[PDB]
């Protein structure tokens, strides 16, 4: 999922976009994945209790 | 092929461990988004043969202690890793 | 009665940035988030055992 | 006449390699059981390019030969031909009026006109042809398949043939025939010249979203229409 | 050491009996190889930028590039730009 | 037998094993 960025490959970006404007992206893309892992987490500890 | 390497394949940069490839890609195949929503496989633009890209070794490691009051011997172990490679 | 479930490990930094070297910095900025879900995680494989 | 589709007209949509995985996609598709123009070859009409058109025949004496593409029969419109021959196909975008019916391989039914791009490829040679050609995003693809074989229900996908840079502009389309010892004017009658029986079929595409099933050799073996 | 790593994860200079997970193992890479298609023709962007005469805006002028090394330095050789704005890819990194 | 079945993600072992259990 791109979550709202260019695309989903981080290489892609970094080699196609300055850092300036490859940061942002980068960091949408990382804010989105860390969601879904806590996501993933929370769920676990539901199912485990 | 064999050794994890960094490859940057027309543009598409990556790392890892290049093997000959079974897949039966046909001639207007490039690369292949095979498994998993995975880029397991690419052709090369020289050759042309097909190369598979997997991750090369990664995995936890664990260390296994007595407790710094009984002795600093220390154990070491890495989840998931074949002793050849540790 | 189910009695136990998978004892699930996750790298966040591999998940997060796929093994690239360019944003693996950039998810230090974030903090302790992996540690939390690492501690999280193997409690959870903790209580299943 | 018309018929209906059944499963026909799917196509690999990404030339990309996928293996026993099932895979949505939403691009241009012939809807599942989609009623389609059917025609027989004993001039045939000049039909919309709308969206995308799905083009298969069924023939024993390979009687249909080329199609052409444009918005009007003057030559300034940057017509588009596909012709085949004896020993390979060829392929103009070359803007040349053209006669009130189509040529009958007589072997040119198009004028003189200063013209762009031009390609000479391998032919693309009881028989049941299947043809797809989108245009939209400044390119003009084909895919094809040949089988042997009304529409057949039998399930098969359209690999990609050729791809051409063209960036002209389309709005109707037709066929091209063929004919033994068959004379050739501007403009002629509805009776024609004698040819072999063949039929046509035409079909319009559609945004879809459709659910592909990729088997382990990478071949899609079936398909889903969600919308159906 | 993997002690002084444990102790560091435990954030405390004693370390209690048991097992810790205290970092990941990883193989680095081993060499770099570029592959990369093997033309070397350059592509015709100078002569482009150099020609003769320039289409009007009216029936502007279209052309296709293939089958060519785009080297777009040659583009820089150029003092009197007004404009070099591009999108979708940093001017520095076309090279790559 | 009747109940049947990387990105970083992986699944570690239990600390009993089937034939343990049984
Ligand atoms: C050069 O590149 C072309 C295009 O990929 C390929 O067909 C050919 O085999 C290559 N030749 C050599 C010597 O690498
Ligand atoms: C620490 O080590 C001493 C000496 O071996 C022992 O008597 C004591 O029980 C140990 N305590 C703990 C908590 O390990
Ligand atoms: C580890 O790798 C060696 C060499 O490939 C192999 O012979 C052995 O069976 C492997 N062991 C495990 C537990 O995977
Ligand atoms: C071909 O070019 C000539 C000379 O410019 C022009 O008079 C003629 O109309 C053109 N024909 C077409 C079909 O564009
Ligand atoms: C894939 O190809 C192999 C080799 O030709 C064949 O044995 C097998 O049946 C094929 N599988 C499918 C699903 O077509």
């Amino acid at each position: 999922s791109k979550f709202g960025a260019i695309s989903s490959v981080l290489n892609d970006i970094f080699s196609r976009l300055d850092p300036p404007e490859a940061e942002v992206q980068i960091d949408r893309l990382i804010t989105g994945r860390l969601q879904s892992l806590q996501t993933y987490v929370t769920q676990q500890l539901i199912r485990a209790a | 092929k064999n050794k994890c390497v960094n490859f940057n394949f027309n543009g598409l940069k990556g790392t890892g461990v290049l093997t000959e490839s079974n897949k039966k890609f046909l001639p207007f195949q490039q690369f292949g988004r095979d498994i998993a929503d995975t880029t397991d496989a690419v052709r090369d633009p020289q050759t042309l043969e097909i190369l598979d890209i997997t991750p090369c070794s990664f995995g936890g490691v664990s260390v296994i202690t007595p407790g710094t009051n009984t002795s600093n011997q220390v154990a070491v172990l890495y989840q998931g890793v074949n002793c050849t490679e540790v | 009665l189910p009695v136990s479930m998978t004892k699930t490990s996750v790298d966040c930094t591999m998940y997060i940035c796929g093994d690239s070297t360019e944003c693996s910095n950039l998810l230090l900025q974030y903090g302790s988030f992996c540690t939390q879900l690492k501690r999280a995680l193997t409690g959870i494989a903790v209580e299943q055992d | 006449a018309y018929t209906n589709s059944f499963t026909r007209g799917v196509y690999y949509p990404d030339k990309v390699f996928r293996s026993s995985v099932l895979h949505s996609t939403q691009d241009l598709f012939l809807p599942f059981f989609s009623n389609v123009t059917w025609f027989h070859v004993i001039d045939n009409p000049v039909l919309p390019f709308n969206d995308g058109v799905y083009f298969a025949s069924i023939e024993k004496s390979n009687i249909i030969r080329g199609w052409i593409f444009g918005t009007t029969l003057d030559s300034k419109t940057q017509s588009l031909l596909i012709v085949n021959n004896a020993t390979n196909v060829v392929i103009k975008v070359c803007e040349f009026q053209f006669c009130n019916d189509p040529f009958l391989d007589f072997r040119v039914y198009s004028s003189a006109n200063n013209c762009t791009f031009e390609y000479v490829s391998q032919p693309f040679l009881k028989n049941l042809r299947e043809f797809v050609f989108k245009n939209i995003d400044g390119y003009f693809k084909i895919y094809s398949k040949h089988t042997p074989i009304d529409l057949p229900q039998g399930f098969s996908a359209l690999e990609p043939l050729v791809d051409l840079p063209i960036g002209i502009n389309i709005t109707r389309f037709q066929t091209l025939l063929a004919l033994h010892r068959s004379y050739l004017t501007p403009g002629d009658s509805s009776s024609g010249w004698t040819a072999g029986a063949a039929a046509y079929y035409v079909g319009y595409l559609q945004p879809r979203t459709f659910l592909l099933k990729y088997n382990e050799n990478g071949t899609i073996t079936d398909a889903v229409d969600c919308a159906l | 050491d993997p002690l002084s790593e444990t102790k560091c994860t435990l954030k405390s200079f004693t370390v209690e009996k048991g097992i810790y997970q205290t970092s990941n193992f990883r193989v680095q890479p081993t060499e770099s190889i570029v592959r990369f298609p093997n033309i070397t023709n350059l592509c015709p962007f100078d002569e482009v930028f150099n020609a003769t005469r320039f289409a009007s805006v009216y029936a502007w002028n279209r052309k296709r590039i293939s089958n060519c090394v785009a080297d777009y330095s040659v583009l820089y050789n150029l003092a009197p730009f007004f404009t070099f704005k591009c999108y979708g890819v940093s001017p520095t990194k076309l090279n790559d | 037998n009747k109940v049947t079945l990387f990105k970083g993600l992986t699944v570690l072992p239990p600390l009993l094993t089937d034939e343990m259990i049984a």
